[PDB]
């Protein structure tokens, strides 16, 4: 694994974007993630709602799901693919996603290297 | 025949505007001190919404919004 840990979520969410396996928004995340048809879940750390931590921490706790946390809703908004771009490629518009739920992974040696390494070391 | 204007009637029939509930998704689950999950409402037996969707508690009834199931 030549990759850094923090930059490698990009391939997981890109291939989860291509295979139509991503669920964004808290309800469509939580609900479908509680259906046990979804493997892993990506969350944001910084938030203005205290209960928003409780919900998905408890959900990820009981339902045997793994918890990743990112910096702001904005960077996660850049990962999810909701960023609208300018003429020259400027990421101008950002719709932030705190909740991300992964259902169908793609097949990648990179993002799975970093995520499996990080989660083998976390356990 | 020049078309008559003639607009008069019960002055306005207003179209329903969406009721915006702020963070209403959080109301469903009850989190205790241990981090346990307590579901305050009932699960729906139907196939499509099974295990992923819950029902509503109205005083006399239970209502799911997907398949429109109803109980007393
Ligand atoms: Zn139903």
């Amino acid at each position: 694994g030549v990759m850094d840990v923090n930059t490698a979520l990009q391939e997981v969410l890109k291939t989860a974007l291509i295979h139509d396996g991503l669920a964004r928004g808290i309800r469509e995340a939580a609900k479908a993630l509680d259906k046990r048809q979804a493997h892993l879940c990506v969350l944001a750390s910084n938030c203005d709602e205290p209960m928003y931590v409780k919900l998905v921490e408890a959900l990820c706790a009981e339902h045997q799901i793994n918890l990743i946390k990112v910096d702001d809703n904005k960077k996660l908004g850049e990962w999810v693919g909701l960023c609208k771009i300018d003429r020259e490629g400027k990421p101008r518009k950002v719709v932030g996603c705190s909740c991300v739920v992964v259902k169908d992974y793609g097949k990648e040696s990179q993002a799975k290297d970093v995520i499996e390494e990080y989660f083998k070391c976390k356990k | 025949k020049k078309r008559k204007k003639k607009s008069c009637t019960t002055p306005k029939k207003n179209k329903h505007k969406r009721k915006k509930v702020k963070l209403a998704v959080l109301k469903y689950y009850k989190v205790d001190e241990n981090g346990k999950i307590s579901r305050l409402r009932r699960e729906c037996p139907s196939d499509e919404c099974g295990a992923g969707v819950f029902m509503a508690s109205h005083f006399d009834r239970h209502y799911c919004g997907k398949c429109c199931l109803t109980y007393c």
